[PDB]
């Protein structure tokens, strides 16, 4: 388990514990007031904010930098942009496409069916067959 | 809504008084007639099953005991001033005959003579003898106390009644004890309520985590897991103790007797203390701590009693400074521990008892002659003013303004304008009944200075022989009297007080920094609106209910002549009402503006004492005790018969229900869960695999 | 006031029912979803081709603008809202009536006391104390983030011939002529 799910589970446990402790403390401020005939803040607060900050850091450490594998090659060669999101300018989007050896137009470029029939008739002849 | 808790919550005790005469019944041989509870004008004639308890019926006859004698049976009762007489059947209270000229006859009820006939007591032991051949069958050891043998029947349904202590009666049969009765509670004068209830930072983190986790671990086992999660499945004692329903009611009888009654468990007696004061007049808590009582006696003594969980102890008895008969006692300011004592002969004594181990004070006394008022200065009392009635007038009803928690400062109208109800604390209301004009006048006196500020007279031939009463609310007054002219029926009248009747005005009550001075007389004066309603039955007395915060409607509660108790919410008694023709599409009226409806019919749902007889005596008190669970308030009737119950004027909205449908809700949730879980694969597979046509 | 452990049996079932009926609504709208001759789809296709050559392909066809038009002209010539909210109001007013459920943390005005406290017949209780229906009145507005987090998602020839005659010289787009300036306007 990496940091994000760890921080989710820890945040859930801490927040439930702080909620139960505040339930107990605020229940015996009215019951105890009634027992007197109508007559633990700091640590609880700090625990609650600790749980909140844990949750926020658990929501933020769920973002991993994008890392790829090349379509053509077979070694690892992780092609990392060092980004968290995807660019909106078409230049950089097609850039991150081109660093991988693929083409998003795909079928229009390769025309898969015709070269498919030609190559699968070809593949019988070659040496690996 | 009633039948679940019909007899469960109602708390009625039957008191027959100390028995004066026990007359056998000629038919149904195990039955007797008991004349008891004498007074100057009436007595209590009851029927009693002698082989059990189980009082059969009771009636308050308006004759003294010496005027009630048998025939020459038929129980002839004859007045002495006139010769009005009534012959009543035994074994059924049928008025067999009535007349004015001559009584048929009488025989004096015979004395017991049970010695020389059937009884001999020598060695602290009671022997029953045959008249002849005194073989002494059925001997019995005497009880600790022993006064006399009340009743004794020797034939086949053998029954014996012993008056064991001064107020206790023991009943034996052929000898084994069969029943036991106690009438120590025959007349309650004053009450008091006793309540029963429960009972660096990293180290804080560790102790809290360890105790919580160990608490979870211990309860982890004992499926039972789902029922522990349910929290539905129960003992009602913790529920009653949590809401404040359970209480101890401390009552002082007319003779000297303090006792504690369990407000739950149908009034089992927790403890009884016997004083020797020979009459009790008042009872107070000595301090806010609610541990000690001070008890005033008729002859002038005062007692200090230590209330404990066990039987109390009478820690002190001593006389007052002046040994005269005590009429009444007023509690002065709590912290100064003062009391003002009014002796008959009308003499006032300031009293400062103990620590319990210009700031003027004003008092107000009322008599049938008028309202008097006093000022307490420098530990002395001084007469301040007087409002005395004429020779032919007589004050009949009087009431003070009860202190009330302030929730809302004004009643708000439709179109969101507010009337700014009149809230001035030092007010009293009273009724003057005048012969020589046959009128009833209502007055709303300002008690610090003595201004009248309202007078309102009715001339509709009031009767003056039927009971009259008044109650004073937060900002309204309601009084009741009988009258003949419109129809011969009981009548209620309600007046409501406002600072000004124009829909948005504070003509006065400048609240910023003014620091009002009431003794000068500078205060603002009220305006009022009044209505009258007709009620079927004669209302003996009235009260208004109390809660922890005075939010729910006040529920004017009435004790009728029958003994039945009925309340009506203050919403029904609406001044400013309209006849329900002018309420339609009147945007200005209110939220949920109730109509006028002058004729009020009796509603059998609200009649508390569903089937209880509840003969409450001539001198009785209606009291209301607040509780938690603010929808509910306790009401009790003290007198000859002591009774207690709970009412909810606005419905029960705090506690959810005893008839909640949990199973239907869980069935709905489970149906939704399974239908989702079954329809999900169908939609997923079908639509996702068909829309892409793979 | 002092309410007594009716928070669970009112707050939790209502929220569960709203979540489950939202999921069911999504699934039912998925399943319900809210030309046959080849010539019909062919003509629709040619109509769409005219539309895209108006909008889509009429931008970078600088040399080919003139050649196309002859070929073109010669070839051419709320139950979803109403059902479930009413059902839920019906169910809530049936099962949960005449109760005080909670107090809101923010002070409303008195007409909200009129709207929200239908169960109770008091007259000065508060504006901040509410019956059960208020919990629905908030849960309708605020359930969007929960739904997001749990995972959920959302005759003919004459007219186009007239536009074909309209589009002849309407706009010949200045593209494939200024592109050197814009390439030299960036990538510096
Ligand atoms: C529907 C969402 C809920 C919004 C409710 C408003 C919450 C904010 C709020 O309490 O302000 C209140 C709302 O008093 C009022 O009720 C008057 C409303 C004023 C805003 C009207 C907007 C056109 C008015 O401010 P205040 O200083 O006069 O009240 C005393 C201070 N306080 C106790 C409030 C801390
Ligand atoms: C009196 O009590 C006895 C025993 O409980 C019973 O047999 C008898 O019927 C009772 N009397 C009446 C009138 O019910
Ligand atoms: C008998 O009648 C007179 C009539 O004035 C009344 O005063 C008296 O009280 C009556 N007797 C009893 C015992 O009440
Ligand atoms: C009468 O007094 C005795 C002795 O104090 C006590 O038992 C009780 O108060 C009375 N007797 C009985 C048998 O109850």
């Amino acid at each position: 388990s990496f940091v994000s799910k760890l921080l989710y589970t820890v945040s859930a446990l801490v927040l439930f514990h702080s909620g139960f402790s505040s339930y107990e403390f605020h229940h015996l401020l009215k019951l105890n007031s009634l027992n007197n005939a109508q007559g633990l803040p700091k640590d609880i607060m700090y625990e609650t904010y600790a749980g909140l900050i844990l949750f926020v850091l658990a929501v933020f450490t769920s973002f991993e930098k994008l890392q790829y594998l090349p379509i053509e090659s077979n070694d690892g060669k992780i092609i990392s942009q060092g980004n968290y999101l995807k660019e909106i300018a078409l230049n950089k989007a097609t850039n991150v496409d081109n660093l991988i050896g693929s083409n998003p137009n795909g079928e229009i470029i390769f025309t898969p069916s015709f070269v498919d029939v030609h190559m699968k008739r070809k593949i019988c002849r070659e040496w690996a067959s | 809504v009633f039948s679940d808790d019909a007899f469960i919550t109602d708390w009625q005790l039957a008191n027959l008084g100390p028995w004066e005469k026990v007359i056998p019944d000629s038919r149904d041989r195990n039955r007797v007639l008991i004349l008891s509870n004498p007074t100057e004008t009436s007595c209590l004639v009851s029927s009693f099953n002698v082989s059990s308890g189980q009082i059969l019926f009771r009636n308050v006859l308006p004759f003294t005991i010496d005027e009630i004698q048998l025939d020459s049976n038929a129980m002839v009762c004859v007045n002495s001033s006139s010769n009005h007489w009534q012959k009543y059947d035994l074994h059924d209270w049928f008025l067999l005959e009535e007349g004015v000229d001559n009584a048929p006859s009488t025989t004096i009820l015979p004395q017991s003579s049970y010695l020389n006939d059937q009884v001999s007591i020598k060695n602290n032991e009671l022997h029953i003898l045959d008249e002849q051949s005194k073989l002494a069958e059925w001997k019995l050891e005497l009880p600790q106390g022993f006064n006399k043998v009340e009743y004794f029947h020797r034939e086949d349904p053998l029954a014996l009644v012993l008056n064991v202590n001064d107020t206790q009666y023991m009943g034996f049969s052929a000898l084994i004890p069969v029943w036991q009765r106690d009438e120590w509670l025959t007349n309650v004068v004053d009450y008091a309520v006793l309540d029963v209830f429960d009972s660096s930072l990293w180290n804080a983190y560790w102790l809290r985590l360890t105790t919580n986790w160990n608490r979870l671990i211990n309860l982890l086992k004992e499926p039972g897991r789902v029922f522990t999660k349910l929290l539905a499945l129960k003992d009602t004692t913790v529920s009653d103790l949590k809401f404040g329903f359970a209480k101890i009611l401390i009552v002082l009888t007319h003779d000297g007797f303090i006792g504690g009654l369990d407000m739950v468990n149908k009034g089992q007696l927790i403890w009884k203390l016997d004083l020797e004061i020979d009459q009790g007049v008042k009872m107070f808590w000595t301090d806010k701590n609610h541990d000690e009582l001070v008890v005033f006696s008729h002859d002038g003594h005062y007692l200090t009693i230590e209330v404990t969980k066990d039987q109390p102890i009478i820690k002190s008895r001593s006389p007052l400074s002046e040994r005269k008969t005590v009429d009444s006692v007023i509690r002065l300011n709590e912290h100064d521990h003062q009391y003002l004592i009014k002796f008959e002969d009308k003499d006032h004594l300031l009293f400062k008892l103990n620590p319990g181990k210009s700031s003027h004070i004003f008092v107000t006394e009322h008599d049938t002659n008028g309202i008097y008022g006093y000022i307490i200065e420098n530990d002395t009392v001084k007469q301040t003013w007087k409002k005395a009635v004429n020779s032919k007038e007589k004050m009949v009803a009087y009431s003070k303004r009860e202190t009330t928690n302030l929730n809302t400062l004004g009643i708000t109208l439709g179109d969101k304008s507010v009337l700014y109800k009149y809230l001035y604390p030092n007010l009293a209301a009273y009724l003057i009944a005048n012969e020589e004009h046959h009128t009833i006048t209502f007055n709303l006196i300002d008690t610090i200075t003595g201004e009248i500020l309202i007078t309102q007279e009715h001339k509709d031939s009031p009767d003056f022989r039927f009971p009259m009463d008044i109650v004073f609310g937060e900002y309204w007054v309601v009084y009741s009297y009988f009258s003949s002219e419109p129809v011969p029926e009981q009548k209620l009248v309600v007046v409501e007080l406002y600072e000004s009747l124009t829909p948005d005005e504070r003509l006065s009550n400048s609240s910023d920094n003014f620091s009002y001075d009431p003794l000068t007389g500078h205060i603002n004066k009220p305006q009022f609106q009044t209505k009258q309603f007709i009620f079927p039955e004669i209302i003996k007395t009235m009260s208004i209910s109390k809660t922890t915060d005075d939010i729910t409607t006040k529920a004017i509660v009435m004790e009728l002549e029958n003994g039945q108790i009925t309340y009506i919410p203050k919403l029904l008694l609406n001044a400013r009402g309209k006849p329900a023709e002018e309420m339609a599409k009147d945007k200005k009226k209110e939220f949920m503006a109730t109509p006028y409806t002058p004729v009020i019919p009796i509603n059998d749902n609200f009649i508390i004492t569903h089937f209880r007889n509840l003969l409450p005596g001539s001198d009785s008190q209606l009291i209301s005790i607040p509780t938690n669970l603010e929808s509910t308030s306790i009401i009790c009737d003290l007198g000859l018969d002591v009774f207690c119950t709970r009412i909810t004027p606005s419905g029960q909205f705090d506690l959810m229900s005893p008839t909640f449908e949990k199973g239907k809700l869980l069935i709905t949730i489970f149906v939704l869960l399974v239908i989702t879980y079954f329809i999900r694969p169908s939609v997923s597979n079908k639509k996702l695999k068909s829309q892409w046509l793979i | 006031l002092l309410d007594d452990q009716l928070k669970y049996w009112v707050l939790l079932p209502i929220s569960i029912v709203m979540v489950l009926t939202g999921v069911l609504k999504q699934y039912i709208m998925t399943l319900i979803t809210g030309a046959q001759p080849r010539v019909k789809l062919t003509e629709w296709q040619y109509l769409q081709w005219a539309q895209l050559l108006i909008g889509n392909g009429g931008n970078l066809s600088s040399d080919a603008f003139a050649a196309k038009k002859e070929f073109l002209v010669k070839d051419l010539t709320n139950m979803a809202s109403f059902i479930p909210q009413t059902i839920i109001m019906w169910w809530v007013n049936h099962f949960f009536a005449g109760f005080i459920l909670m107090q809101l943390p923010f002070p409303l005005t008195a007409k909200f006391k009129e709207m929200l406290q239908t169960g109770i017949i008091c007259q000065d209780l508060d504006v901040r104390w509410v019956s059960s229906i208020s919990w629905y009145f908030i849960s309708v507005l605020g359930l969007n983030p929960v739904y997001n987090l749990i995972g959920l998602n959302d005759q003919v020839d004459k007219a186009m011939h007239a536009m074909a005659n309209d589009l002849t010289i309407i706009q010949h787009e200045t593209c494939l002529d200024n592109v050197e300036q814009r390439v030299l306007k960036q990538y510096m």
